[PDB]
């Protein structure tokens, strides 16, 4: 039947509509974009002389194209026939592949949605689907892409995640309030995801094995899927689909790529609520698979060992789950699932794991919270005071930033600012930084003040080297570029740069959240944790932090965290995880003995 | 003198007067204090000992300065009297291994 | 190549001539791929270019002449695969599948590899031949048959040398001088021009059909 | 400007090593070996 | 070679735990019900350790 229908359709190619018919017809992506524009335009969407008489021709076009693509995808041959190499099946697949380019499908999947929003008086503004772009239209694109083209290469899988799937997963995790989660777009996005996207990722899980260079994207995927799972208004089938996708991906991820996911689970698994079952199974599977990554000091070979941060997080998992289970009453399924988690974590943790006395100051537990999961709390810089010795670096970096700004303006093409020419848009005045008025010092100086005060508040030493900076301090516009692209930071420098970028994101998120609350709605995609952000969104904060650190390093001001361990704190009689575990085990056994005595 | 290395990267020029066996070094157009006096018939291989702190590390620039032959003239007998710098395929970068 | 303008511009049939190698049935061809005769409607034929020796096929790559759905028809060396085989079908209702294909009948050719018709496209300023979904009627005209009477007996399309005497001189044009203007002169020359290519001439009849027949 | 007679008759050879910006010169040694 | 050795106090605690589990299991398998297999298996593994 599929072969007959495909042959009839190709014999009569006018069945594909104005698009896809060739001879000047634009592509599927262009047709869908034009349909969206028509739906926006009242003149063509309606007649202009319950659905009732209204047709919403834009939605009609979208539905027609989605139905055609769905029919072709269902007419695509099956993988067993393809592997057998039967000529008719190969020919049909090639015909469909020629008819529909892959770029069209990827673009239609990348097309964004309209989101329900909150308006003043706290009411819900929900765009109508009968006159708009629906997730079903992309559920057909996914079906065709899987049936005809298929995803069997890691690069294409990751690209499609970052362009088409991850924005929608984030967009459905953002609609997790009581008012929005029960609306239409959330309810359709949940169906679309849990029936098309998540099963596709589950089937393509083995392609997630060697994604060590896309951590910023896989972390976003994991966090958004976990938030979707935590969300409400999900049916049992949707929850099961989320669970199987998350387990399948986490079972192929490298041990070091689930650090932030574990850091999020340490706050939810101890609660031992109904939601704490899929995390409780993720922990079991992860610590049964990657136990060598934690136990053996050598590691797992290619993957290495833990950084003591993952070890501390695992110890916190074990103790929190243990204490919470001790306090909790008996539930059959919860106690059937918790014990394997405890056993796996205990096996993963080395017995002689001594607790890290070096507890890093100001860990970002305040960046998130309970039931909010995102509280932007920047580090206070008002009470801290600037050092008197860093003014030279202030002036140098302000001048360098102004020079880069002037170079960007010259690339834009604006001419030298001899006079204030706003009519010709030569208004920035483009002068040497010395000649810039002292009133305009702040626009370049103040971000540097914020960055230095944040680094000071984090208890960091910006220490100046006598052997590197003494000769430096002794020693109409021609801007000079301090080309720091080749300047490379160290590993700890990268860690501090990432911390500062996260702080910048927290500042921006707090300001934008205050503005959003003032406006009474309009959620922004970027009001999500820095860990949940993707690399292309973290790029500008990361570049700012790296630029500041690179300028400090070039000028010679070495930035160091600069905390020393007061003492080694060996206590093999006190600090060992095995010692604490045995102490509590003996205590519990003695308590049980006393209870049985009475 | 500490600079930003923005007009150009560090350009250390090595000069060998083979008639006198004298080795001199130029930092940024000024002769450095360090110098060497090698024995007659000594064969000196141009070399760089570098620890990688950047993707791009350095360049063996086989050019010349005022009143000095390039390295290719010394290396190749056919180009002994040719002041034009050259990098024939025989000259390549070897590394200790 | 245009042929209606023969009186004004002679066509080049040496590159238009094709040979029908095999006429296996659809099922037999499918089985053989999985591993003389009169052409009948519905069979898959193999067409070999007489000059190049290659085979007519539906190339996977397409220059996309504003159609975005039609493949390009060209030549390939390998006869293996389903790209070089074309199923022949009747164009009108008076003929059906399995009937013996007549000389003057119009045929419809369908590529086995892609199920696209051998189609004539007007999209460009010139006219293009490409494997599209719109059917185009093709008329198969015979050039030569299986007779090939003897080794001599000049036939149309033959390449030969016009000997003047008893293998004494050959009709040719000046070539060694390397000049386009003076390569147009015609003269009898003796020597190694008898084995050089400078003295080769092709007989082209003034008729399209049966152009490879015996010369009278 | 270099004088041609001295240029041809000299036995002095030059090469240069450009350490790129962003690479610490303290970790780079330039010279000759046997 | 990779993992370190348990401390002397660690092994003391292991022996104490084994002894306490033995004292618990003495004459109370019926009161433990179907868990008596679990307690005796714990005693088994501790005795090896």
């Amino acid at each position: 039947n599929a072969n007959v229908v495909v042959r009839l359709l190709i014999r009569r190619p006018e069945c594909f509509g104005p698009a896809l018919r060739g001879e000047g017809g634009n592509g599927l992506l262009a047709a869908m974009e034009e349909a969206i524009k028509i739906a926006e335009d009242p003149s063509r969407d309606g007649p202009s002389p319950e659905e009732d008489d209204t047709i919403h021709m834009g939605n009609a076009i979208m539905t027609f194209y989605s139905a055609l693509i769905d029919l072709l995808g269902r007419c695509a041959p099956e993988m067993h026939l393809i592997h057998a190499g039967k000529g008719e099946a190969i020919r049909i697949r090639s015909i469909l592949r020629s008819l529909i380019p892959l770029g069209d499908l990827v673009g239609v999947i990348s097309i964004a949605f309209q989101m329900p929003t909150i308006a003043k008086d706290g009411n819900v503004v929900e765009p109508d689907m009968s006159a708009g772009f629906c997730p079903d239209h992309k559920a057909a694109m996914v079906l065709f892409l899987d049936s005809v083209y298929g995803i069997e290469v890691q690069d294409f899988l990751l690209h499609l995640l970052e362009v088409g799937f991850l924005p929608d997963l984030r967009a459905a995790a953002s609609l997790d309030t009581a008012a929005l989660s029960a609306t239409d777009m959330a309810l359709a996005l949940n169906r679309y995801l849990c029936t098309a996207v998540l099963p596709l990722l589950t089937r393509c899980a083995p392609l997630f094995a060697g994604t060590e260079h896309h951590a910023s994207l896989i972390d976003s995927l994991l966090h958004t899927v976990y938030r979707l799972s935590k969300g409400c208004s999900l049916t049992k089938a949707q929850r099961d689909s989320i669970e199987v996708c998350l387990l399948s991906i986490c079972g192929q991820l490298r041990p070091s790529m689930m650090q932030h996911l574990l850091r999020r689970l340490v706050f939810d698994v101890p609660l031992l609520n109904e939601h704490a079952k899929m995390p409780l199974k993720l922990l079991t599977n992860h610590y049964e698979r990657c136990w060598k990554y934690y136990c053996l000091p050598g590691g797992w070979g290619n993957f290495g060992a833990a950084s003591e941060e993952e070890l501390h997080l695992s110890r916190k998992l074990f103790w929190g789950i243990f204490d919470a289970l001790s306090q909790k009453k008996y539930e059959q399924e919860l106690f059937k699932l918790a014990l394997p988690c405890l056993s796996a974590v205990a096996g993963a943790l080395p017995p002689d794991y001594m607790e890290s006395n070096y507890v890093s100051m100001m860990e970002k537990q305040s960046s998130m919270d309970s039931e909010g999961n995102f509280n932007p709390q920047p580090v206070d810089t008002s009470n801290i005071t600037i050092p008197e010795k860093l003014e030279y670096f202030i002036n140098k970096y302000a001048e360098h930033s102004h020079d880069k700004w002037s170079m960007d303006k010259l690339a834009n093409g604006w001419i030298y600012g001899e006079i204030y020419s706003d009519s010709s848009k030569v208004q920035p005045l483009m002068k040497p930084y010395k000649l810039l008025s002292e009133k305009e010092k702040e626009i370049y100086r103040w971000p540097i003040k914020e960055s230095l005060k944040t680094m000071l508040a984090w208890g960091w030493r910006i220490e100046r080297t006598r052997e590197g900076d003494s000769m430096a301090l002794y020693n109409g516009y021609s801007p000079r570029a301090i080309d720091m692209s080749n300047v490379t930071l160290s590993r700890d420098l990268h860690a501090m740069a990432e911390m500062m970028a996260e702080n910048y994101h927290n500042i921006w998120a707090k300001k934008k959240k205050m503005e959003l609350e003032s406006k009474g709605g309009g959620n922004h995609p970027l009001l999500v944790p820095y860990d949940t952000l993707t690399a292309k969104e973290k790029a500008k904060d990361r570049e700012k932090a790296q630029d500041i650190l690179k300028f400090l390093q070039i000028n010679g001001y070495a930035v160091s965290r600069g905390f020393k361990d007061l003492e080694l704190d060996t206590p093999s009689i006190e600090k060992r995880f095995a010692y604490s575990f045995l102490q509590q085990l003996i205590r519990y056994v003695d308590e049980a003995h006393q209870y049985i005595l009475e | 003198p500490g600079q930003g290395r923005n007009n150009n990267g560090l350009e250390i020029g090595c000069v060998v007067d083979a008639a006198s066996g004298l080795l001199t070094f130029i930092a940024n157009g000024k002769e450095l204090s360090t110098y060497y006096q090698v024995e007659p018939s000594t064969k000196l291989f141009p070399a760089v000992f570098a620890q990688a702190t950047s993707p791009n590390v350095f360049q063996f620039e086989l050019g010349r300065i005022k009143n000095v032959m390039p390295l290719s003239a010394g290396l190749f007998k056919s180009e002994h009297k040719n002041p034009v710098p050259q990098c024939p395929p025989r000259l390549h970068v070897q590394f200790l291994s | 190549e245009s042929t209606s303008n023969s009186k004004n511009v002679p066509p080049d049939l040496s590159i238009c001539t094709f040979v029908l190698e095999q006429s296996l049935s659809v099922r037999a061809l499918q089985e053989m791929l999985a591993n003389h005769r009169t052409l009948l409607y519905g069979h898959a034929i193999l067409l070999r270019h007489s000059y190049s020796g290659m085979y007519l096929c539906c190339l996977s790559t397409s220059r996309s002449s504003t159609d975005k759905l039609a493949f390009d028809v060209g030549l390939q060396e390998d006869t293996t695969g389903e790209a070089c085989w074309w199923t022949i079908h009747p164009a009108s209702k008076q003929r059906s599948e399995g009937e013996k294909v007549r000389v003057g009948d119009d045929l419809i050719l369908v590529s086995v590899s892609s199920e696209r018709y051998l189609h004539l496209s007007y999209g460009n300023g010139s006219l293009h031949v490409d494997a599209a979904f719109q059917q185009t009627l093709w008329s198969v005209a015979p050039i030569s048959s299986g007779s090939e009477a003897a080794q001599g007996y000049l036939i149309g399309g033959d390449v030969l040398r016009l000997l003047h005497g008893h293998m004494d001189e050959c009709l040719t044009v000046p070539s060694g001088e390397h000049g386009e203007e003076q390569r147009r002169t015609v003269h009898y020359e003796g020597g190694a021009v008898s084995v050089h290519a400078r003295s080769l001439w092709r007989l082209e009849t003034l008729r399209v059909a049966w152009s490879g027949s015996h010369i009278r | 400007r270099d004088d041609y007679d001295f240029l041809m008759q000299t036995s002095t050879y030059y090469y240069s090593v450009r350490i790129f910006p962003g690479q610490e010169p303290a970790n780079v040694w330039v010279g000759w070996i046997t | 070679c990779s993992g370190g050795h348990a401390s002397n106090k660690e092994k003391e605690m292991v022996t104490s735990l084994f002894c306490k589990l033995g004292v618990l299991v003495r004459h109370r398998i019926s009161l433990f019900g179907n868990d008596a297999t679990s307690i005796v298996n714990c005693l088994h593994i501790l005795g090896q350790t």
